[PDB]
RNA sequence: UUCAUCUAGACAGCCGGACGGUGGCCAUGGAAGUCGGAAUCCGCUAAGGAGUGUGUAACAACUCACCGGCCGAAUGAACUA
């Protein structure tokens, strides 16, 4: 209904550092720097004092002022993700067959795979982006723990490891065998 | 109003003659045991709780019942209300010092403490015989009786219990919902 | 360790702002935009350069960096 | 035989999600309309039938 | 169909020589000129009383201007019309200068949004509401704050000729 | 005393049952009033009558697990003649 | 448009409840709180039914309408074109 003016409150903690030209973002925090690209939203930012950031789509429509709360939550995730990052719980399951997901390194490209899934003979394979680095939960068995400083590139590198395991041309509410994701978390302590 | 249709004669006659107060503060409370231990010794004292205007009850009942309304506001927390009295706590900790009975948090939801197994005399039988009969604990029917000889390591803290596993802990009628009915706020005479 | 954003620097339209008419009768004389009436139209009165107090729109004026 | 809570861990992703009675897609189990255009965001949603 | 005017029109319903001196009805009409104003009178009055224009006359036509066309004032307007499924009332609110200048930019969205037009609208009473911030359509209450700052982005420039050399900027 | 669907609250002790009956309510008119509560139970319904039945209001919740807390006289208008429909003898029938 | 809320603090959320009788009558081989006929609960409360949806064939185990606490102000429905 042609809202006039809209600002909100993006918090910045003490260690991370946000310096921005036009609307792309540079961010360096305590756990390895980053930079990202957001040139499609037509906002303007204002640091007021060292910890707080404005956004503004004034003379916005109504689908504009839905996309300010989305960039209350598109630049915060890299602010948290440069000082926390994301950590993952992906429990396995066996109905009759085992699963040995283990990181082979073909071509020096570090590709994760899975054998012996529902008695298959195809060697599966997953391309693995940077940011992440696969570790397993040691001796608390059959999970996968995926680190990283990114946000999309960890839970597309997780979401496209829990969907290779689709069983096809069968029931899906009895053939519950697969790979699923239990609980994503942050790698810092208490999380 | 959707919520306050009768609230002026709700407790503005209840505490109108009552000056020594015992309070209640809880979330860890039942219903079955709760409102029937609201049926404990009633006949001279009344039991109630407030709501949202307890944040305003500092400045709702400012008609000066007793001139110590600083003791009233900053405990709008939990299932909090009013169980009045006349005489002090000198025998009130001789009744509800350790009272509890409940079912656990829902279907096997969270529960703080830990239990431990011990070779005792129970002597059970296969009833609904699909609970735990092959999970490793000995249900060896000893010509009529059951005597466990194992030391299992299952029970943890902060649980979300599954299908039949919330009737192994509930086989022993275990409830973590203690709440011996407390009195926390200092207000008398 | 520096948390800078660039400028956020435009001109703005304030209650009691100066402004420069560009088309029509007044034709390039300094008004004073005093009071908003809607998003696409405003009130102007700068009546020492010969302008009355009428409601004008904003597809017709341009703006100056002065403000009182 | 799998863990019944891990069965319930699997149950959120595959078993109990609603389905449109006009375009058959998987819909998240509380949702007023659907999410797409060839059904016109219709308002009939049967739940997903079980194994009894 | 111009910038509108507003009138009073003074109708009387011709003197019967059984009982002369009739009752002198009076209205308030929006009109593009004075001679659409006369024909809006014999269309509102034929809904109320037993007249027609060959049964009455017009005593006088007094054009009104506002006592203060120089301030601003929040209005509330009751209109009724018929879009093609049925006759419907209801209400709008305009933040505009004068009573005639509001009914243009009242008709200049009810013709744009609900796609009715001027032979269908029947404005009931153009009420200037009493003060600020006691109004009910909140989309005029965009304009009821202190220090109402907004910049307009993206200042497009007109093109006098057809070949710039500049790759034009839009700083405002 | 009764043949209806017997609730059991029976913590057993050396084969001796808890010899008070938690008493599914099959003997509420057939005790000393008319037989149609347990006698004549498979001939027609037992929702018949609003007649002058009893003023023994004290004993009524003394049998069926007394849980009033505040007033037992609010429950004595409230099972015989409300949970059943053979005897109420007062016009609070709502 | 027509209603009810609405800083006595609301909604969306999140902490904990959600019944004692009664396994209310009938109908029942088997009806219990959730196959059914007929009515149409008390106590207190914050409030719980003579039950809004699951589940044992029937018991029981859950979600709930229904609520007291953290945030703390604006929220929901039925219609219209
Ligand atoms: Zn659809």
């Amino acid at each position: 209904m042609k809202y006039i003016q809209t600002e909100q409150q993006i918090e910045v903690p003490e260690g991370v550092t946000v310096s921005i030209k036009s609307r792309i973002v540079k961010v360096v925090g305590p756990r390895g720097t980053l930079t990202k690209n957001l040139k499609h939203i037509d906002v303007t930012f204002t640091k007021v004092n060292n910890q707080l950031i404005k956004v503004a789509v004034h003379n916005g429509g109504r689908k504009h002022v839905a996309a300010l709360r989305t960039v209350k939550s598109l630049v915060d995730n890299m602010i948290t993700g440069v000082t926390k990052g994301y950590k993952y719980k992906m429990r396995y399951v066996y109905a009759h067959f085992p699963i040995n997901v283990n990181i082979v390194e073909k071509d020096g490209a570090k590709f994760i795979e899975v054998r012996n899934f529902l008695g298959d003979k195809k060697i599966r394979n997953v391309p693995v982006r940077d940011g992440v680095t696969i570790e397993f939960s040691t001796n608390v068995k059959d999970e996968i723990v995926l680190s990283g400083n990114s946000v999309e590139d960890v839970s597309q590198n997780a979401a496209d490891l829990q969907q290779i395991c689709r069983v096809r041309n069968k029931d899906i509410r009895k053939f519950l065998d697969g790979i699923y994701v239990s609980h994503k978390g942050f790698i810092t302590e208490d999380l | 109003r959707e919520k306050k249709a009768e609230y002026f004669a709700k407790l503005r006659e209840y505490l109108e003659e009552y000056k020594s107060l015992f309070v209640v503060g809880v979330d860890n409370v039942s219903s079955q045991q709760m409102h029937e231990v609201r049926k404990e010794l009633r006949g001279r004292a009344v039991v109630l709780m407030g709501k949202n205007t307890m944040v305003r009850r500092a400045i709702r009942g400012f008609l000066s019942d007793l001139p110590d309304f600083e003791k009233l506001l900053p405990f709008v927390k939990g299932n909090v209300g009013f169980v009045f009295t006349n005489e002090p706590l000198t025998e009130i900790k001789n009744v509800i010092v350790s009272n509890r009975v409940a079912a656990p948090a829902r279907a096997g939801a969270v529960a703080p403490e830990d239990i431990w197994v011990r070779a005792v005399n129970t002597g059970m039988e296969p009833g609904k015989t699909s609970f735990f009969q092959a999970l490793g604990v000995p249900t060896k029917i000893a010509r009529g009786t059951i005597e466990i000889v194992s030391d299992v390591k299952v029970v943890d803290a902060g649980n979300k219990v599954g299908q039949s596993e919330a009737s192994l802990l509930n086989l022993l009628n275990i409830s973590p919902f203690t709440f011996g009915l407390t009195v926390v706020q200092v207000y008398d005479n | 360790t520096d948390s800078i954003v660039k400028a956020s620097n435009w001109r703005l339209v304030e209650v009691g702002r100066v402004v420069l008419i560009k088309k029509g009768q007044s034709a390039g004389k300094l008004a004073a935009i005093v009071e908003i009436i809607d998003q696409k139209k405003v009130l102007i009165d700068g009546p020492k350069a010969g302008v009355p107090r009428q409601a004008i729109n904003l597809g017709q004026v341009v703006l100056t960096p002065l403000t009182f | 035989i799998i863990e019944p809570s891990l069965k319930a861990l699997a149950s959120k992703y595959n078993c109990d999600k609603s389905v449109c009675r006009k375009c058959y897609a998987r819909l998240p189990p509380r949702a007023t309309n659907c999410r797409k255009r060839k059904c016109g965001h219709t308002n009939q949603l049967r739940p997903k039938k079980k194994l009894k | 169909m111009a910038h509108f005017k507003e009138y009073q029109v003074i109708g009387r319903r011709l003197p019967t020589e059984s009982v002369p001196e009739p009752k002198l009805f009076r209205m308030r009409i929006f009109a593009s000129n004075e001679v659409i104003a006369k024909s809006r009178y014999w269309y509102f009055l034929q809904k109320l009383h037993k007249v027609k224009k060959a049964s009455g006359e017009i005593v006088s036509i007094n054009q009104i201007n506002e006592a203060h066309p120089t301030k601003v004032k929040n209005f509330g307007v009751w209109v009724r019309y018929d879009s093609r499924s049925g006759t419907h009332n209801m209400y709008k609110e305009i933040r505009d200068v004068s009573r005639v200048a509001a009914v243009e930019t009242l008709y200049q969205d009810m013709a744009a949004r609900h796609r009715a037009r001027f032979r269908s609208i029947h404005i009931l009473k153009v009420a200037e509401i009493e003060k600020t911030a006691d109004v009910k359509r909140q989309y005029v209450k965009q304009f009821l704050t202190k220090d109402l700052k907004f910049p307009l982005p993206h200042r497009v420039q007109k093109s006098t000729k057809t070949f710039s050399y500049k790759r034009p900027s839009t700083f405002y | 005393k009764g043949i209806k669907v017997t609730v059991q609250l029976k913590i057993q002790n050396r084969q001796a049952a808890a010899s008070v009956v938690p008493s599914a309510s099959s003997l509420v008119i057939t005790a000393l009033k008319e037989p149609p509560r347990d006698r004549k139970k498979d001939k027609n319904v037992k929702h018949s009558g609003n007649i002058q039945l009893d003023e023994i209001i004290e004993i009524a919740r003394q049998m069926r697990d007394k849980s009033f807390g505040r007033t037992l006289a609010s429950v004595t208008k409230e099972i015989l003649g409300t949970a059943q429909s053979v005897g109420c003898r007062v016009d609070f029938k709502n």
